[PDB]
């Protein structure tokens, strides 16, 4: 604890570029584990990481039945929307969908999620009750009568106190080694002139999962949270993750920068100084 | 394992 | 290889119009065109063409199966490999067949439906379609039987994307592209699982000519519409719903027969919820 | 509505010329979907060039690493070309050891 468990659906179309297509992928955490893409000759749902891989035929059969089914109920919402908004058929758009469960470190249910927006904007999502909606626009409007009406929301919430929960239970279990073992950071200080008179220190971390971490900058003890370069936590392709912090500092003064190295898999937070 | 409820716009 | 597509339908009528586009190196232009047989021997003596291709007014002619070749200057043949192929339809050919549903075409969410296409002349292909579909329209073989040619389209189970406005065509042997006249639309409509309204009667569901009576169709669901349907088949009345002081949605339909109504949302004639329970006035 | 990528070019390790690694380029904060992204040598494109399946972010941004085996030395230089409906032209991120 604690974990989190998420699918992710990509649903666009591209009249006169392609047919509509679906994508959708499953984490648990920062890790990617299944994925299904409608633009496979013979679409199903496949393994992305090997802890999944080893699970029975009747798991993969029914999820790509699963699949196949949400990507035509997608490419059908894809031509709703058009309706609701009163655009043109020439046009591409996209819908997306994040829904899961978080847990905590007794593997039980803290959160549940389903979220979806149109042309990368809010569309609507389920609330923290997990039994009502929240409709971004008129449109998203018509949606939400229509699943009052079909009494989706409860569905749904079953859904996430029950598979949600117990499916994120047996993954973790099937990659404990990895899912649940922190990889601290490998860390580092470089420096980089600019001028003679002014220069970059810049902090590394290196080979950390998970992605959530923290680096700070400061100056005798005082966080730089003003003057701070924060590059965004990028992946390094093995399932660990990399950032940096930069702060430009006059030259000679390098001494009183530290930086504050924050992650899971670090015993004591690390503070480091450039030499 | 991903959700059997159907969601239509 | 380029992605060609038919606009606004593959499916048209003679006279109308088809813009076949051959999408290529994120460019529309500088294409080729070939038909089904000479798959290396492009059309209209090998026209480069320079922008999508307008048919129109649409012939019998323009009827085919249609792939494009694009441009491709810097690489060791001139051209792209074969797109994907498109089949242009051509309408309005022969006298339209019927089409019917089986046993009816309100159908239940999860359940099938039968669509048969039927004419007393002779096609050698049925073809069915879903109005708006980008979908290729479904084929059969025609089976011949008491002086009728006929198929069974079979549909389901039933959701959103099958409900809508069908018609079908007839195909005879030799012109294989070219369609009959569309038989009348069929509206296959899917019902449910939004939770059925209520139905009563003003003042009662006894009358007597000559006086007023009005049915209302109620749900504390939030319908935009309600559709009023009598066992015995004419076409369906729709009115608005309104919301009432008590938080209910209704409508009032004024005026024997057993009646039954649905609701509906707003962008969305084709699902309706589950039916109420019958009402005989 | 429409965003354009960040880019970012990196090894997958510490570089060491002469030594095996893999060449990244991230893009991120992209709004559509569609994307072309080449890995380069010497402004060449790289031909075995992997990348992952289409996530997004929490804003609805979408991100794809695209990545490729490779031994750096000092001469053959590295880079990331990148068009997005949003770019004119391809942008081309050049892998600096120190970024
Ligand atoms: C159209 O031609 C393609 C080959 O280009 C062929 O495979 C396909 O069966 C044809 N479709 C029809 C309906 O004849
Ligand atoms: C076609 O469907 C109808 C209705 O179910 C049925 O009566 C008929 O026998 C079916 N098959 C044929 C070959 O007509
Ligand atoms: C709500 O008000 C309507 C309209 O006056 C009335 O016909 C109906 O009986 C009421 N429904 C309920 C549940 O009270």
């Amino acid at each position: 604890g604690s974990h989190s468990m998420r699918y992710f659906y990509t649903a666009m179309s591209r009249p006169g570029r392609g047919e509509p297509r679906f994508i959708a992928v499953g984490y648990v955490d920062d890790t990617q584990f299944v994925r299904f893409d409608s633009d496979a000759a013979s679409p199903r749902m496949a393994p992305r990481a090997p802890w999944i891989e080893q699970e029975g035929p009747e798991y993969w059969d029914g999820e790509t039945r699963n699949m196949k089914a949400s990507a035509q109920t997608y490419r059908e919402n894809l031509r709703i929307a058009l309706r609701y908004y009163n655009q043109s058929e020439a046009g591409s758009h996209i819908i997306q969908v994040m829904y899961g469960c978080d847990v905590g470190p007794d593997g039980r249910l803290l959160r549940g999620h389903d979220q979806s927006a149109y042309d990368g904007k809010d569309y609507i999502a389920l609330n923290e009750d997990l039994s009502s909606w929240t409709a971004a626009d008129t449109a998203a409007q018509i949606t939400q009568r229509k699943w009052e009406a079909a009494r989706v929301a409860e569905q749904l919430r079953a859904y996430l106190e029950g598979l949600c929960v117990e499916w994120l239970r047996r993954y973790l279990e099937n990659g404990k080694e990895t899912l649940q073992r922190a990889d601290p950071p490998k860390t580092h200080v470089t420096h980089h002139p600019i001028s003679d008179h002014e220069a970059t220190l810049r902090c590394w971390a290196l080979g950390f999962y998970p992605a959530e971490i923290t680096l700070t900058w400061q100056r005798d003890g005082e966080d730089q949270t003003q003057d701070t370069e924060l590059v965004e936590t990028r992946p390094a392709g093995d399932r660990t993750f990399q950032k940096w912090a930069a702060v430009v500092v006059p030259s000679g003064e390098e001494q009183r920068y530290t930086c504050h190295v924050q992650h899971e898999g670090l015993p004591k937070p690390l503070t480091l100084r450039w030499e | 394992l991903s959700s059997p409820v159907t969601k239509s716009f | 290889k380029p992605f060609l597509s038919a606009w606004p339908s593959a499916v048209v009528p003679r006279g109308g119009h088809v813009t076949l586009r051959c999408h290529y190196r994120h460019r529309f232009n500088n294409f080729m065109l070939y038909k089904e047989d000479r798959i290396h021997i492009p059309i209209f003596h090998g026209r480069i063409f320079q922008e999508s291709f307008n048919m129109s007014p649409v012939t019998t002619a323009h009827a085919g199966n249609y792939t494009c070749r694009g441009s491709h200057p810097h690489s060791p043949t001139g051209w792209s490999a074969p797109s994907n192929p498109v089949v242009i339809m051509v309408t309005g050919n022969h006298r339209k067949p019927s089409l019917l549903a089986h046993p009816g075409p309100l159908v239940k969410s999860g359940e099938r439906v039968i669509l048969q296409c039927w004419s007393d002349i002779m096609f050698e292909h049925f073809f069915l379609h879903k109005e708006g579909i980008s979908k290729d329209p479904s084929r059969l073989v025609g089976q011949i039987h008491d002086g009728v040619s006929k198929a069974n389209f079979s549909i389901g189970p039933m959701m959103l994307a099958l409900a809508g406005t069908y018609r079908c065509y007839g195909s005879v042997t030799h012109t294989p592209y070219q369609l009959s006249a569309p038989s009348d639309p069929l509206d296959i409509v899917v019902t449910g699982p939004y939770e059925k309204p209520s139905l009563s009667a003003q003042p009662g569901p006894k009358v007597q000519a000559g006086e007023s009576v009005t049915l209302s169709c109620s749900s504390r669901s939030s319908y935009d519409m309600y559709h009023l349907s009598r066992e015995g088949g004419a076409h369906e009345r729709r009115l608005p719903a309104v919301r009432k002081v008590n938080r209910t949605f209704q409508a009032d339909f004024p005026l024997g027969g057993t009646y039954r109504c649905f609701g509906s949302f707003r962008h969305s004639p084709y699902e309706w919820s589950d039916p109420s329970d019958p009402l005989l006035v | 509505i429409q965003r354009t990528p960040k880019i970012q070019v990196y090894s997958r390790h510490p570089a060491e010329n002469g030594k095996s690694n893999f060449l990244n380029c991230y893009v991120s904060g992209f709004h559509p979907s569609d994307i072309e992204v080449d890995l380069l040598k010497n402004g060449e494109r790289i031909e075995k060039v992997e990348h992952s399946d289409l996530s997004f972010s929490k804003d609805w941004s979408f991100y794809l690493l695209y990545y490729t085996e490779f031994t750096p030395t000092e001469k053959d230089e590295y880079a990331c070309r990148v068009n997005h409906v949003t770019l004119s032209q391809p942008k081309i991120v050049k892998w600096d050891r120190d970024m």
